[PDB]
């Protein structure tokens, strides 16, 4: 019993009593676990015993304890965890594992990168952001072994600890695995009564956009324990909060005699996956009730389809039908999985082709910034293994494993392909399978695997002459094969025809767009660039929370809500419209930019379903089918 | 030959550049004499003494001092165009397209060098670049006229070298 330990425990009791949010969070975890246990008893999921703690609240309550948490976490985190366990045990007596702690908030000088991690930060709580490059196999670690002695018919047990389990060092007492009892009787291992805690080690390298352009990168190992396991995949941007620890003896013992130094790693307490641009982490936003009410009150309006569309990229003049197509693609339709395993597409593919300087790349860059899981690729820059997958070899097991390409990484997401015309044919015929079957089949030497590639694709192409020609055949203008043309749901030809009034209006719009100042910025000061890393949970300038046209942060709240919540179902009144329009398009005498197949019918169904998603309707209506039908007519005529 | 016929790459690459210069072989006696005199001045060392004298005078600035000044003006100044400087740009942008439209309608062949909205943003960038020299937070009409003159000297005369862009 240590007196300063008890004093720190009592101080964290006072902090937990003052801030009732953590008191409510412990109770909310406990009622969820007890309700699931009662459901399993009567007729699932379990929540881990750890609490998110704000460092700013602790700093306001007690600056000494906050600086103790940051600077000497070994002396301050175990008292606080003991205090949290005491609180949870005092409340859970009426309805066993000790409670853990996680940390959020500003870290100040402790917000570092793997390059910025130095030996002065050892034995300190640090928050480190980077990219996950390597992850190890999840391995169980024996904590208590249970054994049976058949001669006496009794169960024995032995507890095992290692240096990574405790923040404070302890005298290492290595107790061997018992095969005798104290009297010499044979022991048999009771697998299933023993306890094994999951253990992982990941490598966090500094982000390639925050790393210097010529230097070799710096990384650090992070050890994760039971409930922090498998919260990451390789390629994720992460923020790991944990204690920068030194372990063992750096060769000072006689047996060791070498200059690896003291081995250093982060004992992770907290792992936040971060959303960065063109990464595999999907952007998510926490929806408050007020935002849900705003989304629902916009849903009842009649002009909601012409309000969200024009508010996508208001800094681009024209392309009004393309904005509608991008919105319906972001809604993304409903995927059908039949009882015999046959799959039907839900997502919408858009090809744009036409004259240069027509804001195609700007639209691609907008979709890269406004979509939750958009990944940007270029034509010749990416390759066949670049988009689909590749096979490499890991160091430990020596067996071949898979590296996921851009299409696999953008599963349930968005692929923005610029310079679609300049792509190699091998990667084309790779893309044929992805855009329809929505899967990637790898048949390499020894490995045969099917990966999910459920993706929306936006493509920007150019005509073979550099400029679109009205008098020439559009098949001659695009010069793309028929099978790729059929995959894309909507194909838009954007010609830079020039008229005096239109050039006047575009010139005024661009000139008034270049005269924008951000709020809080001086007239002469340059706008600074801060890279956007968002936490993933689970032409008028003054648009402020749905006055006329919505903000981009609110618009992706609407898209997220419509994607998770409503799953519209097709009905007869939409079916008649889409059947009539499909028959008319199949038997039209007019020449079309896009060929007409049975794929256009499913395009009509997906577009009607996507428009129903905009209205937050559980049913697809006639008005959805007609707008989906005459949106297709613009892309064809 | 056309300007797009002379280059060994796609004509759409030209549209991505803000200012394109076509450097000419003058083939004139008096220009050749002057350029030969200048190169002999450089090789003799008279150019070094003259440049040092002008740097003492101040009509020429030092390279390191220019580098540090460029860094200073890049971090400090970011000019904005005035509203009275916008309508002149919108007129001087639409007159080029008015000439180009009737030229391409008469010829019925598309010009090898195009004028696009990216060229409008290019003239905007030139205008806000001239004001960044003066550490001026406001781009005025006097910068717009110099930007138009610079665009005439580079992109427009190269476009007039194209027979389709001329006429
Ligand atoms: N309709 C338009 N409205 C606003 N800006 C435009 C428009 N068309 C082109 N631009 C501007 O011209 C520039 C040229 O880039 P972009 O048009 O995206 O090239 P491309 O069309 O060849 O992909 C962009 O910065 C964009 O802002
Ligand atoms: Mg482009």
């Amino acid at each position: 019993p240590d007196a300063v330990f008890g004093d720190r425990v009592r101080r964290f009791q006072e902090f937990l009593d003052t801030f009732t949010s953590y008191r409510d969070s412990v109770r909310s975890i406990q009622v969820y676990n007890s309700n699931n246990a009662a459901n399993y008893n009567d007729d699932l999921n379990i929540l881990p015993h750890r609490i998110i703690i704000s460092l700013d609240d602790l700093r306001e309550f007690d600056r000494s304890f906050w600086s103790g948490i940051l600077v000497e976490p070994a002396y301050f985190i175990p008292p606080a965890e003991k205090a949290l366990t005491d609180l949870a045990d005092s409340m859970d007596d009426v309805p066993r594992h000790p409670w853990k702690l996680s940390f959020k908030g500003s870290f100040g000088a402790h917000a570092l990168s793997p390059r910025t991690l130095t030996a002065q930060h050892l034995n300190k709580l640090v928050s480190v952001e980077g990219i996950v490059t390597k992850t190890s196999l999840v391995r169980p670690k024996l904590i208590r072994s249970v054994h049976y002695a058949a001669k006496t018919g009794r169960f024995h047990y032995r507890d095992y600890t290692d240096a990574t389990t405790t923040l404070t060092t302890r005298i290492p007492t290595p107790a061997i695995y018992p095969t005798e009892d104290t009297e010499g009787n044979k022991l048999t291992t009771e697998y299933g009564y023993s306890t094994f805690i999951d253990h992982q080690r990941i490598t966090v390298q500094e982000m390639p956009e925050m790393a210097p352009a010529g230097q070799l990168p710096r990384s650090i190992d992070v050890i994760l324990d039971d409930d922090l396991v498998d919260k990451t995949k390789p390629g994720d941007r992460v923020n790991v909060v944990g204690v920068f620890k030194s372990l063992g003896a750096g060769g000072m013992n006689q047996s060791n005699s070498t200059l690896i130094g003291f081995k250093t790693l982060i004992l992770g307490n907290t792992v936040y996956p971060l959303h960065a641009r063109s990464t595999g982490v999907a952007a998510r936003q926490m929806l408050t009730d007020f935002d849900i009410r705003n989304i629902n009150k916009l849903s009842k309006k009649k002009d909601i389809f012409d309000i969200l569309s024009q508010s996508l990229a208001p800094s681009i003049y024209g392309h009004d039908h393309i904005k509608k197509a991008i919105l319906l693609m972001l809604m993304g339709g409903v995927e059908k999985n039949l009882e015999n395993g046959s799959h039907l597409r839900g997502d919408i593919n858009i090809l744009m082709v036409g004259d240069p300087s027509t804001a195609k790349s700007q639209l691609l860059r907008f979709v890269l910034n406004t979509a939750s899981l958009a990944i940007a690729t270029t034509g010749r820059g990416s390759s066949g293994v670049g988009l689909t997958a590749a096979v490499t070899t890991d160091r430990e097991t020596g067996e071949r494993r898979l590296e996921a390409g851009a299409m696999v990484l953008a599963d349930r997401g968005v692929v923005c392909i610029d310079e679609f015309d300049k792509m190699t044919d091998v990667d084309r015929v790779a893309i044929h399978e992805v855009m329809e079957q929505q899967t990637v089949t790898i048949a390499k030497a020894g490995i045969h695997t099917t990966l999910n590639a459920r993706c929306s694709v936006i493509a920007a192409a150019n005509p073979v002459f550099g400029q679109y020609d009205v008098n020439r055949d559009p098949h001659q203008n695009i010069a793309l094969p028929d099978s790729l043309l059929s995959r894309f749901d909507l194909l838009f030809v954007v010609t830079d025809d020039i008229n005096e009034i239109r050039d006047r209006s575009i010139s005024e719009h661009v000139l008034r767009t270049h005269r924008y100042l951000p709020p809080g910025y001086l007239e002469g000061e340059p706008v600074r660039e801060r890279l956007n890393l968002s936490l993933a949970v689970g032409g008028n300038y003054n648009g402020t929370e749905i006055p006329k046209l919505v903000t981009i942060p609110f618009l992706r709240k609407y898209v997220q809500y419509a994607k998770e919540r409503v799953i519209p179902q097709l009905t007869q009144e939409a079916i008649n419209v889409i059947v009539k329009n499909y028959t008319d398009l199949r038997n039209d005498d007019n020449t079309k930019k896009s060929p007409i197949t049975a794929r256009t019918l499913e395009t009509l169904i997906r577009l009607a379903t996507a428009h129903a998603k905009v209205r937050l309707s559980k049913t697809v209506n006639k008005v959805d089918a007609k707008v989906a039908a005459n949106l297709l007519r613009f892309a064809l005529l | 030959k056309s300007p797009g016929d002379n280059i060994d790459f796609q004509t759409t690459i030209l549209s991505r550049f803000d200012m394109i210069f076509i450097v000419k072989d003058d083939h004139n006696e008096e220009r050749d004499i002057s350029i030969a005199n200048h190169v002999i001045n450089i090789h003799t060392g008279n150019a070094n003494a003259m440049q040092n004298q002008q740097e003492e005078n101040g009509s020429e600035i030092s390279i390191e001092k220019m580098k540090r000044y460029i860094t200073y003006c890049r971090l400090k100044c970011a000019p904005r165009l005035s509203p009275q400087a916008a309508e002149k740009l919108s007129s001087n942008f639409v007159t080029i397209r008015k000439q180009l439209l009737i030229n391409e309608l008469e010829s019925t062949e598309r010009s090898s060098i195009p004028i696009t909205i990216r060229q409008l943003e290019a003239i905007i960038r030139i205008t806000e670049s001239l004001a960044k020299l003066e550490l001026s937070p406001i781009a005025q009409e006097r910068h717009v006229d110099e930007a138009i003159r610079l665009f005439q000297a580079s992109t427009m005369d190269a476009a007039s070298q194209d027979p389709i862009g001329g006429l």
